[PDB]
Order: C-alpha cells, then structure tokens, then sequence
C-alpha cells in the first residue's frame, strides 16, 4: 500500500494540421512557353482534378482544426488572480501586461518548432505578414507552388486555448457538458481525487503539499521547454516531410524525362515545331506523373493528419472536458486533470497524472469472522492487518479502524479460503452501555 | 472574385487596362478589401462587426450575406464566441 | 473517369475505329499503345483514389461500430463521445450507406448561487461529505447532490469521521445530526 503520492505532469504532442499547399499547374506545367498550352489543353481536366483535390485537402484540414480547437460555445474570460487554492496558474493564461496575447508555455512552444527548415522557405510562395501592422507582403515563385494560410489564426488558437484552460480551472468540469457550474478549485480537486478512489482526506489535509508539487511540476515543465533535445518533434517531422515533398516536386520539375532538355524555350530554337511537339508532350507527361505522385503522397499525408487530429480531438474531449477512467490513455497513471496548450499545427496537452510511491508490504486477510459470520469490506478494499488490526484504502494508506459501516454481513467462515479470526467494532454497544449504565 | 495569391494592386491595373486572362464581359469593380490572404474580395464591404463564419475564406475572415442598409456580402472576424461572465469565487456554488 | 475515358492522351484522336482506317497498321500501333497507356494511367489513378476512399470509409465504419458498441449496447462514461453531455441512452437508425444515432443526452437547467462547505467540525472532528460533494448551504444548513438539487438533511450517514479542524482550509463550524440520540432519549427517557 503506498504511503505518499507524487503529482507529476507529462506532455503529449499530437499534430492536428499540416501545410495547406496549393500548386498551380498553369505555371508548373508549361512555365513560359505559349505553344505549350496548346498541347496542355489537349489532355483535359488534369489541372482541374488536382486543384479540386488540393482544395478538398485544405477544407479537410480546416475542418479538423476547427473540430479540435473550437469545441466550447462561450469564450470564458481569463481570471485575473491566477492563484486558486494554492495552485499557481502562472505561465498558462495570457498575461495582461505581456505585449503578446499568448502564454509563456505557448511562446516557448512557438520558439522551438517554428524554424520551418530555415533556408528552404523560399521554395514555395506565400503572403507573410499581418493586416494590423501593415506588414503583409506577398511572395511568388516561377514554380507555382504556393502555401495557403490556415483559417484559424494563431491569435484565435491562443484564445481558444485560454478559454479551455479557464473552463478547466474555473466553472469546474461542466463547460463541456452544456452549462457553467462555478465551483472553487479545492472542491474540484476533491472530486478529481474521489473519482480515482481516494477520499477527500488526502486532498484537503494535504492541499499545500499538492499545490507545492503542482508548482514544482510546472517549473520542471518550463525548464524542460527552455532547454530541450530531439524530443518534442512530431510537428518538426511533419514540417520536414512537407519540405521534402516540396523539394522532390521542384527537383522533378527540372528533370529530363527522356527528351532533349529539361528546360523550356530551348528545344523550340533548335528543332522543328512538329519534331519538338514530341519532346514537349514527353516533358508534359513526365511533369503530370510527378504531380500525380505528389498529389497521392499529399492525400496519404492528409489522411494521416486527419486521423491524428481525430485522435487528438477525442483525447481533448475525454481528458480535458472531464475525468475519464481510461487506463494509460491521457497520461501515464491516473488522469486526474488535463490542460491543453496551443502549438503550431498541433496540440500539446499537459496531463497532471497521479503517481503513488513509498510502498510498504503488509499482511492482509480476505474475510473476518467475528461471531460465526464473516464481514467482507465494503468500501476499503485493502484489509491492512498488522495482526488483524484495521481496514484501509487501495491507493493511499489512510489508517482507519474497522467498524460495521465498512463491512457487510455474509455467510459462514468455511466458505472463504484464508479466514482470519478477529473482532469487529460497533459504536452502538458502548454507547448503549454508557447511556443505560 | 477570390484571386488566390496576389497583392490586389496589379490585378486592379490589369482589369482596368485589359491585361488579365479571364476577361468577363459583364464585370465591374467598386471596392477592394485587403487582408491576410484577402483574395481581392471585390463586391463585399469590410464591416467592423463580428458575425458567425458562414463561408470560410481564410486567415480568420469569412463571408456571409447580411443586411447593410440592403442585402450585401460582408466580411467579419468569424465571431469566435460570445463573451461570458463566469467569475471565480471561493464561496459560490452553482 | 468517364471524361478521361473519352479524352486523348497524345494521339491522333480519342475515338476508336478512326485511327485504324487512316494510316498503316504499324503506324497505328503506336497510337493504340499511347491510348492504352493513357487509359491504364487513368484507371490506376482511379483505383488509387478508390483505395484511399475505401480506407477512409473503413475508418469511419470502425468508428461508428465502436460508437454503437459503447453507446447503444450499454452505458459509457465517456465525455462528449456519444452525445453532447451525459449519454444516458442511444437509439440507432438505418440510413443509406451510413448509420444515424439518436443520443438521448442529459442537459442541465437554470442554476443558482450557493455557499460552499469543505468540511464541518461538530465536536472537534471534521465530517467530510460522501459521494455527493456539493454541500448546499444557505448558512451551513444542508448537503445536496451534484447534478440535481435534492435537498436532504445533513446526517451522519452522509459523512465520515476524519482528523482535527486545523488541517482543512475554509472549514465552516456547524453541527451534525444523528437519528440515534433523539430516538434513544425518547425511548429511554
């Protein structure tokens, strides 16, 4: 039976969105040759079906992002105290004095994985900047590969994360059910511990210790996010896969598919138009095959990202919006709490798990026959017996005397293998003896 | 019109000087709006209100069909959610 | 797929029986091979798209089967999985190439502000509440449930014994009731 607990906080990073890419086949296929379009239009809707598929992928990514982040109805305002029952919620909620509207943990996450393969950003073409600061600048390239910005901006994602954290800390575990039942954080933690099986005694009598352990775990998470290693790299791997796909597409664009040269506007100045039409058709076929391979790989990656986003949304609905009895699903041990955090093209959950420690071996007993009838324990499943002494809980020691309220009546003693003779206590007989006599 | 990736400055010049490839005969231009990945939304007024996202466009600027003065297409900030007044209290139970 | 069927892939025409009787058989074999290659590429693309769509439909069907096994065949304590709030029931319905469930969820009603009570020390020992943790109190009056009001008298059957009163922060001093003492005083005395 463990005697002391150890509040730990684990991290879990799951991508929910990918790079919304859009490749224009008008510039990729038939870059600058005006005679190339006459042969390109001969094929058909190869430039329309791929654009439709890419638009569908973008819509699916936007819908997955909305289903993952946007789950609450009302936007709960972030509290100004950020200190509930001893639990210091700093570096989690947006600071009212910080210039940025994000959190410290959110800033540390956005300052690690947002490298985006520094040096390869000029492969595609986008429009970086914001409308507020008037720093929006559009950039294009001759390859025609473009990346569409996501629907939900980073500010909206940070606002959704702040609303989720506020609904988890304040209003208890009800903002996901459909109402807002305000309740202090102390009773919330009491219910969180009761859902596991531990009574409110360990929660209330050791509230300061739990708050100190929570603050220590938060500080350890901050120190791990400050200086880190190859860990926390799912989003980085997704970005690297997208960059490698774009680089392979660009390389296959400038590749000779069994023709005179891989560069346009050169075979027309050295060969006859009817003779160069064959080479143009071969180059167009090779480019179309490369683009079809790219579209298939993008479809596979989009299906994978959609599955990961559905899994992350399920985890957020089960761990954040309540207390799930799922074993090794939210964190490592008992869930007991959850806190979501924003991340670039992903979600980083903070599972405040419950890990017991300081175990000690003790003798037990299946049943206790007092006066011919056995007494199986009702609530406390562990019959902690030095020499047939007490009855305790499962996850915490909590030494408590054995009474008739913790055990029920049963049959004889010759039916249980391991019956131990002991006396059961009842507050009725001494009280009656003191009242009458 | 929702021109995917442009500065919405050369497109207007190409339209006014007949330099764009898609040349619609019955087409005009009265007002252009520029946001992050705008699309040069010619026809909609950049209203400073906040309505529910009906037609998602991108970068947090959706479109819909509401009344202006009357029925016209507008642009808003998706109206992320209605504000609440749930305040923490260590002595209040709901 | 139909449009790519009636489409040329770099040949004389996209309709059969036309390129045959206009050139020599060896010259028409090249065009026939080009058309066959184009048709094979289009059909391979169609088969790949069908495989992707079949994988997606299989994933959705597995999710729907899990939802039916968890919500219809029993009562799952999942949060926001079957319906909006508490599942409490589920009814499946037939649909063309799909399943439409009818989750009879439980939604709360209008609320009311009350006063909290972490613990109650009657005679030096604190009495923490039972499974029902929301202790409704005007001024340290009663104890209630978590979802419905259900006003109940605070007795010894809804609380248990614990340590002293200086271990829990926010404990409100109040008196506890036990049905044994009045009955004994009425019977004996």
């Amino acid at each position: 039976i463990p005697t002391n607990f150890s509040i730990s906080i684990t991290t879990e990073v799951m991508p929910v969105s990918m790079a919304k890419t859009s490749v224009d086949c008008n510039m990729y296929i038939c870059g600058d040759s005006t005679e190339c379009a006459n042969l390109l239009l001969q094929y058909g809707s190869f430039c329309t079906q791929l654009n439709r598929a890419l638009s569908g992928i973008a819509a699916e990514q936007d819908r997955n992002t909305r289903e993952v982040f946007a789950q609450v109805k009302q936007m709960y305002k972030t509290p100004t105290l950020k200190y509930f029952g001893g639990f210091n919620f700093s570096q989690i909620l947006p600071d009212p004095l910080k210039p940025t509207k994000r959190s410290f943990i959110e800033d540390l996450l956005f300052n690690k994985v947002t490298l985006a393969d520094a040096g390869f950003m000029k492969q595609y073409g986008e429009c970086l900047g914001d409308i507020n600061a008037r720093d929006l600048i559009c950039a294009q390239k001759f390859n025609g590969l473009t990346v569409l910005p996501p629907l939900l901006t980073d500010d909206m994602i940070a606002a959704y994360t702040a609303a989720l954290v506020s609904g988890t800390a304040t209003a208890g575990w009800t903002f996901g059910a459909g109402a807002a039942l305000q309740i202090p954080f102390a009773m919330q933690m009491a219910y969180r511990f009761n859902g596991i099986g531990v009574t409110q005694n360990v929660l209330y009598e050791n509230q300061k210790q739990i708050a100190n352990q929570f603050n220590k775990a938060i500080s350890q998470i901050q120190e791990s996010l400050t200086t880190t290693s190859t860990a926390l790299g799912k989003l980085q791997d997704v970005v690297n896969q997208n960059a490698q796909a774009l680089n392979t597409l660009v390389k296959q664009l400038s590749s000779n598919f069994g023709a005179i040269s891989s560069v346009l506007n050169d075979i027309l100045s050295r060969l006859d138009p009817p003779e160069a039409e064959v080479q143009i058709d071969r180059l167009i076929t090779g480019r179309l095959q490369s683009l079809q391979t790219y579209v298939t790989q993008q479809l596979i990656r989009a299906a994978e990202i959609r599955a990961s986003a559905n899994l992350a949304a399920t985890k957020m609905s089960e761990c954040v919006l309540g207390q799930s009895k799922r074993v090794d699903f939210c964190g490592k041990g008992y869930h007991l709490m959850s806190f979501p955090q924003a991340a670039p093209h992903g979600v980083v959950f903070l599972h405040v798990t419950y890990v017991p420690s300081q175990e000690r071996n003790f003798t037990t007993a299946p049943a206790i026959c007092h006066e011919g009838k056995a007494y199986f324990p009702r609530e406390g499943v562990f019959v902690f017996n030095g020499t047939s002494w007490f009855i305790t809980q499962r996850n915490f020691f909590s030494p408590q005397i054995i009474t008739t309220d913790n055990t029920f009546v049963s049959g004889n003693c010759d039916v249980v293998i391991g019956i131990i003779n002991n006396t059961v206590y009842d507050p009725l007989q001494p009280e009656l003896d003191s009242f009458k006599e | 019109v929702l021109y995917q990736d442009v500065n919405c400055t050369d497109v207007s010049t190409a339209i006014h000087a007949d330099q764009l490839t898609p040349a619609w005969r019955i087409y005009s231009t009265g007002n252009n709006v520029f946001q992050t990945q705008a699309g040069c939304l010619i026809g909609a007024e950049h209203v400073d209100t906040s309505y529910e996202c009906d037609i998602p466009i991108g970068a947090g600027i959706c479109a819909s069909y509401h009344t202006v003065s009357q029925k016209s297409i507008v642009a808003y900030t998706m109206s992320l959610g209605a504000d609440s007044s749930i305040a923490y209290s260590n002595n209040t139970i709901a």
